């Protein structure tokens, strides 16, 4: 048993962290006070759920997590929330003045004042670990803390834990819920700075999640409560292999081995089905063929893009519920003859499948209906580079006039950091095209 | 087509299905960058206070 | 929390500042004694932004009242909410500024500024995390104009890392016949370009034309003009006063609204326009609030938005309405008027919806726009300034206080550079 | 009001479509880089499909199908016919072709294997490479030509026995205009053109490229008898159907159009799963130009597909209104019998 420490940075990372830990508790049968009746080894154990939860002598199952935000407001709702008894005060860290949606404030001015305190609190979790595997970092690309403080922390984690893997769950910006005009700048600055320090990153386009909530759950104007509940189901599908018995993706290194052949092209596309409305009284329970085929629909993707106009490097299917291998092979056979699925010549055309018999857990008073089977496909497709092209173009439009750049320079940043970051994104787009196109 | 590495257990099962085969910076460097930014902020503020003093 | 310190200078500053406190105190359920008697906890969630707590759950505005004349501050004590202000926060002199910027900034104002700064230090010390300052004043008079800009500069020297926000009332001959107001206003705009982060341009030309043409008030009073100002001030500060996601603090507002440092003068707007005392029985639909708030007739700055381009915009809807319908109508405005929004700043319009409506209205919308059409306002002041300055007329009032002609020439040049800078970005394209 | 951007100023067809849309009083043309558009008349190469479909509250449509280049590039069309199990070697309508790369993956070895079969077989053996064209029976001449050109070419079997129009004994090519809407309905424009040679077909000397290549550009420059038989070397379907009726006792419908409609459907249905925008965040439509040859036994062969086709001067008015009606106004309806034949498919 090897431990995994989750780190939630900024409002987006913190609120998504709440939805995840609440869901992990319901899945593992841990009560809001941390008591897990089904756990018979009190005070310890090396069970699968122990990769994410430590244990006190009093039987409390405590998340291996650190919440950090340069503002008190969001973490204060964790300190007083329904799972307040689940975390030690030392795991919840706040400042007084936030990064004001400015990467430079989060990385340099405000961030520098709290970085040592955060690494100290992370080291206290690391010292309770008999064999620390690495970290899972949740943050937004758009926020000043989420973009600037995360990239600072990722650099310091590479220095303090060189042989430890670092995964990301990054919230890619969407104007339907964005709160800053400079989000493209923060996104390109953090992507450039964190690129060498992250082993695997799962981007979540808020636009894609927002449209899934409107279309599939019939929610007029989704809120972060609506988005985060859907996001937590996809995060739970990905971490299920670390928290439950199995053979596929049992440790963090397996994620880069299975999903990342080229180190820079480390952004797998997650697709999740079925997403069904709780309000819907009668719903036809979908088959394995129906839910697997939906993994090849841009409408069910976390980042809206077209994988037919790109190439695959690694595909991987994660099922939950009433699924047998015979059903998955039959579905894959019928899909190959219908969909356009091309792999890069240096990779085998194939899927790594994992099945968990427990169907997805749904938080009571939620928007998602209970389903007999669900799947999360993780595919390293070069079509996710469409997300970079869109963000790089918005960066280009503003940077041409140097609009808002004075806010960054005023915090100690140089104009050269912007062009240095953009050249790295231009290199990254070129890497994706070299791999995925022929003309 | 070919199903390999099947592993069964109580929680579930996993396997691989193949359709076709194939054809960092130091701590000092971090602090140097961070303090170069703090010095530029300090220089900018000293110039402002020099200006307001005039 | 993130505390704001409010300062109000001169007649205009103290009049609109007093109406601001009456309006927001009612919204936050705080009576003239300073006691809470409201029905919602949203009223008290972010109360320490503008109010200090005290013995027996008493809320005291974090306001500082300044004037070189006792007059208007005696009227504020005598006013309805006058009893709510901290008595030690009334700083005033005896000889005025006689609508002379040099008197407020260099001679009379220089004596009283240190007393005001002592009150500012006392209010700033007791702040958990001071976000910045907000000044209410006019630019045509002497105290608000001259002393207000001296205070802004002296405060920036002690708090250089804090946001400076102002509500600046721009002069108009339709409201005032004081011949030297263009000089006082040009001298103050020069100060504001260099020392404020956000300035709401409250134009007396626009407020008068709204009162006369739209509200059909043949003889508008200052109370009628200030009724539009307090409605606008309530609307533009809603995001700071209630729980919400967008522009919740002065710094996040500046980061979203100000793309170039000197281009920080905003065109405020409000829908529905209401007459003082007049009851509005039919509520506006969401498409109506949206059309009206972007209409030239609803702007508190006498500029035509169709004569310039929007660098950035912030829309604040208040009341119980469909969040889906405001999203649809805000996209509808931007998509059917895309020429008027700079293509080189993607997604430059941000919208916030607050459930609590203002007093008297079931639904309202406040607009804050950083448009290049604001140059029309600075061109108007600049033409008035050049007409007199060209013949050195009335300058003895200022040179008599120690000033030289070169300050006027430099103030004149800095505003003409501001206009040409706004024109530069109006004519700029994505290629 | 609907909004649109124009990013290909050289497109004669879409220059008329923009002209038509503004003339309706319900469309507005924005500056080319304004992202708040409903319709994009995009650039010919490097069209930003990654940026389409991400603007809330706007249905976005584009005048190109992403991935249609597979059908419209010459080397790609050969690889698509050969490697697609749908088209297969049950493809009796595409001339024998091989993708040849200059000596600087490649099917150069298999070209020489099939060429030496025709040499000892005593059968006809003239071929054609990809102005910038060479027709010859010597494999050495053709291969040495492609090495000197430097670019990737295709060696196609030249139709040695083409159908020749009389009087004049002339070769020709048929241009068909096909419009595929956002719902993948295939529309064949009832009007087509015969791009005819103005000189008689000389079976002996191939270096005189004017009687062998029926392109409009080479005819107006190197033709000696240009416009003598028909205006602009363009004979339209009313006349061509009459010629077939009088000389061959058949109709243009029976002898040729059934084959053309079969080829158009086969080609576009094959690529549908790759390019269809049925469930995409943005919708596509496209005008195609299929070029055909008719052999002496009234059999239709496919020469190529053009992704950015130009129309005949006489027909721009009618076709361009059909593009507006069928492909644009079907997605963006205006306020307050058909020039196309819907090629049925399921
Ligand atoms: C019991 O009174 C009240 O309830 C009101 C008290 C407020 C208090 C206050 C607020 C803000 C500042 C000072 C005081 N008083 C007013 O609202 C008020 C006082 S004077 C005034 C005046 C303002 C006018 C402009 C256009 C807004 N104004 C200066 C004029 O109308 C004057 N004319 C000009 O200046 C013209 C002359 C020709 C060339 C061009 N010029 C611009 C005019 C007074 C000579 O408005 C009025 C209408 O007086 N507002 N209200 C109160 O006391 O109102 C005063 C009043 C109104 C009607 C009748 C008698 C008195
Ligand atoms: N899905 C989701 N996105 C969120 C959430 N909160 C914020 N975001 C998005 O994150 C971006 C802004 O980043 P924030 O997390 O709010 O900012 P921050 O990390 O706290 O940084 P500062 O406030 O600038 O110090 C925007 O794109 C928001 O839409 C959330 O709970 N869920
Ligand atoms: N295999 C073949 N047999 C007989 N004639 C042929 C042939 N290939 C080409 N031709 C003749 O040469 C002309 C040009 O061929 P092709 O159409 O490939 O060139 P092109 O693509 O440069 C012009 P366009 O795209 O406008 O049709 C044809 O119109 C046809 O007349
Ligand atoms: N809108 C408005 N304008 C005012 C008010 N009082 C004065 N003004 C304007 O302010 C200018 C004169 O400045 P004033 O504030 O009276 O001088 P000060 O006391 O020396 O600051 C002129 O343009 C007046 O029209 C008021 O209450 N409301
Ligand atoms: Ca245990
Ligand atoms: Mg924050
Ligand atoms: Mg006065
Ligand atoms: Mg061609």
């Amino acid at each position: 048993m090897r431990e995994c420490i989750s780190i939630h940075v900024g409002q987006a990372g913190v609120q998504i962290g709440n939805a995840c830990w609440e869901l992990y508790c319901l899945e593992h049968g841990i009560q809001p006070d941390g008591q897990m009746p089904s756990d018979k080894t009190i005070g310890g154990g090396d069970d699968s759920f122990n990769t994410f939860f430590s244990e006190t002598g009093a039987g409390k199952h405590v998340p291996r997590a650190v919440f950090v935000d340069l503002e008190p407001t969001v973490i204060d709702e964790v300190r007083t929330g329904t799972y307040r008894q689940l975390f030690h005060p030392e795991q919840l860290i706040t400042g007084k003045e936030d990064a004001a949606n400015n990467y430079a404030r989060g990385h340099y001015t405000i961030g520098k004042e709290i970085i040592d305190l955060v690494l100290d609190r992370i080291r206290k979790l690391a010292d309770q670990c008999t064999g620390l595997q690495g970290f899972l970092v949740f943050h937004s690309f758009g926020g000043g803390t989420g973009s600037g403080f995360t990239s600072l922390l990722m650099e310091r984690l590479s220095v303090d834990y060189g042989k430890k893997s670092k995964l990301e769950f990054s919230i890619y910006p969407a104007p339907q819920v964005s709160t800053a005009v400079v989000e493209p700048y923060n996104s390109i600055l953090t992507t450039h700075t964190t690129l060498e320090h992250s082993d695997c990153a799962f981007m979540v386009d808020n636009e894609a999640i927002y449209d899934i909530c409107r279309r599939n759950l019939d929610i007029e104007r989704p809120t972060y409560t609506n988005l985060n509940r859907l996001i937590s189901q996809i995060v739970s599908s990905i971490t299920a292999s670390l928290r439950f018995d199995g053979a596929l993706n049992v440790d963090l290194t397996e994620f880069q081995t299975n999903l990342v052949p080229y180190p820079r092209i480390h952004f797998p596309l997650a697709t999740y089905a079925p997403v069904i409305s709780a309000e819907k009284a009668y719903h036809e329970q979908l088959s394995v063929a129906e839910i697997t085929n939906a993994c090849f629909e841009p409408a069910n993707q976390m980042v809206k893009c077209d994988p037919r106009h790109g190439k695959y490097m690694a595909c991987c299917l994660l099922y939950r519920g009433d699924v047998v291998p015979k059903d998955v092979n039959a579905a894959i056979a019928t899909i190959k003859t219908k969909r356009s699925i091309q792999f890069v010549d240096w990779c085998p055309t194939g899927f790594k499948v994992g099945i968990n018999y427990q169907p997805p857990t749904v938080v009571p008073g939620g928007d998602l209906a209970k389903v007999q089977r669900a799947v999360c496909m993780l595919s390293n497709t070069t079509a996710i580079a469409e997300a970079w092209a869109r963000l790089d173009h918005k960066f280009d439009l503003m940077y041409a006039k140097r609009a808002f750049v004075h806010w960054y320079v005023g915090e100690g940043m140089e104009e050269g950091e912007f062009s240095e970051a953009r050249e790295d994104m231009a290199a990254l787009e070129k890497d994706y095209e070299e791999v995925g196109v022929d003309s | 087509m070919e199903v390999i590495e099947l592993n069964k257990c109580t929680s579930g099962q996993s396997f691989e299905v193949i359709l076709k085969p194939p054809s960092d910076p130091s701590l000092e460097e971090i602090q140097k960058k961070l303090e170069a930014a703090e010095e530029r902020r300090k220089y900018q503020e000293a110039e402002l206070l020099k200006h307001l003093a005039e | 929390m993130r505390e704001i310190v409010h300062i109000q200078a001169g007649q205009c500053g103290n009049q609109i500042g007093a109406k601001f406190w009456e309006v927001i105190s009612d919204e936050h359920g705080i009576d003239p004694t300073g006691s809470y008697h409201g029905d919602s906890d949203l009223q008290l969630e972010r109360i320490n932004v503008y109010y200090n707590e005290a013995a027996g759950n008493k809320y005291v505005p974090r306001a500082i009242l300044v004037d070189l004349e006792p007059g208007t501050m005696d009227s504020v004590r005598s006013g309805p909410f006058g009893q709510i202000f901290r008595p030690d926060n009334f700083v005033f002199g005896q000889s005025g500024a006689g609508n002379n910027w040099a008197k407020g900034h260099y001679t009379e104002g220089a004596e009283l500024v240190d007393s005001v700064l002592d009150v500012v230090r006392k209010e700033s010390e007791s702040c958990d995390c001071l976000q910045g300052f907000q000044l209410t004043h006019s630019l045509g008079g002497g105290t608000g104009s001259g002393m207000g800009t001296l205070l802004i500069s002296k405060i920036r020297e002690e708090y250089p890392d804090r946001i400076m926000n102002t509500f600046s009332v721009v002069p108009s001959p339709k409201v005032s016949d004081t011949v030297v107001e263009p000089y006082n206003a040009t001298l103050s705009v020069h100060q504001l370009v260099e020392n404020t982060d956000e300035t709401y341009c409250i134009d007396n030309e626009a407020l008068y034309d709204i009162c006369f043409r739209t509200l059909k008030l043949t003889t508008p009073t200052y109370g009628d003009l200030n009724h539009l100002v307090s409605a606008t001030m309530s609307g533009v500060t809603t995001c700071l006063r209630f729980p919400g996601q967008l522009n919740a603090d002065l710094r996040k507002l500046a980061v979203n609204m100000v793309p170039f440092p000197r281009l920080h003068f905003f065109m405020p707007g409000f829908a529905p326009l209401t007459s003082r005392g007049s009851q509005q029985y039919r509520a506006l639909t969401v498409p109506e609030l949206t059309q009206q708030m972007f209409d030239a007739k609803n702007m508190m700055a006498a500029c035509d938005p169709r004569h310039g381009r929007y660098l950035t915009v912030a829309a604040v809807f208040r009341g119980r309405m469909s969040m889906k319908e405001v999203d649809e109508q805000m996209l509808n405005v931007q998509n059917k008027n895309s020429s008027y929004f700079v293509e080189w700043i993607p997604n430059n319009v941000k919208t916030a919806v607050c459930d609590i409506p203002p007093r008297g209205l079931k639904m309202s919308a406040t607009f804050i726009g950083n448009s290049t059409a604001i140059q029309e306002l600075f061109k108007r002041i600049s033409e008035q300034f050049t007409a007199m300055f060209r013949r050195k007329a009335f300058l003895h009032w200022y040179t008599g206080e120690g000033m030289d002609e070169m300050e006027f020439t430099e103030a004149e040049s800095n505003m003409n550079d501001l206009v040409s800078e706004y024109q530069q970005y109006q004519d700029a394209t994505a290629d | 009001m609907y909004t649109f951007v124009v990013r290909d100023e050289n497109s004669s067809v879409y220059a008329e479509v923009s002209r038509l849309l503004l003339a309706t009083g319900q469309w507005k043309r924005l500056r080319k880089d304004n992202p708040r558009f409903n319709l994009m008349l995009g650039e010919r190469n490097r069209l930003p499909f990654g940026r389409l479909g991400h603007e809330p509250g706007l249905v976005q449509l584009v005048n190109y199908y992403r991935g249609a280049d597979k059908l419209c590039r010459k080397a790609s069309l050969v690889k698509l016919i050969k490697t697609s199990p749908e088209l297969s070697e049950s493809c009796t309508w595409f001339p024998e072709s091989y993708v040849i790369y200059p000596t600087n993956t490649d099917e150069r070895e298999v070209f020489l294997a099939a060429y030496n079969r025709r040499r000892e077989g005593r059968e006809g053996n003239v071929w054609i490479a990809k102005e910038g064209i060479l027709i010859s029976s010597e494999a050495s001449e053709l291969l040495d030509f492609i090495d000197e050109q430097g670019q990737v070419h295709v060696i196609q079997k030249y139709l040695e026995k083409p159908l020749l129009l009389e009087p004049g004994h002339r070769k020709f090519d048929i241009r068909s205009w096909v419009l595929v809407d956002h719902l993948y309905n295939i529309y064949l424009y009832r009007e087509g053109v015969l791009r005819t040679s103005s000189e008689p077909y000389n079976s002996a000397n191939f270096q005189d490229k004017t009687c062998h290549l029926t392109n409009h550009c080479i005819q107006k420059e190197y033709s000696k008898n240009y416009g003598r038989y028909e205006e602009g070397n363009e004979m339209f379907f009313e006349e061509f159907n009459q010629y077939l009726m009088d000389a061959l006792n058949t109709t243009l419908e029976n002898s040729i159009l059934l084959q053309i409609k079969h080829i158009i459907r086969s080609c576009l249905m094959c690529i549908e799963p790759a390019i269809s925008t049925k469930h995409l965040h943005y919708q596509s439509f496209q005008l195609f130009g299929f070029d055909f040859m008719v052999d002496e036994e009234l059999k239709v062969w496919l020469i190529e597909v053009n992704g950015a086709p130009a129309c005949a001067q006489k027909l721009y008015a009618e076709l361009c209104q059909g593009i507006v009606d069928v492909a644009i106004s079907s997605v963006f309806p205006l306020a307050d019998t058909s020039i196309f034949i819907k090629l049925h498919h399921h």
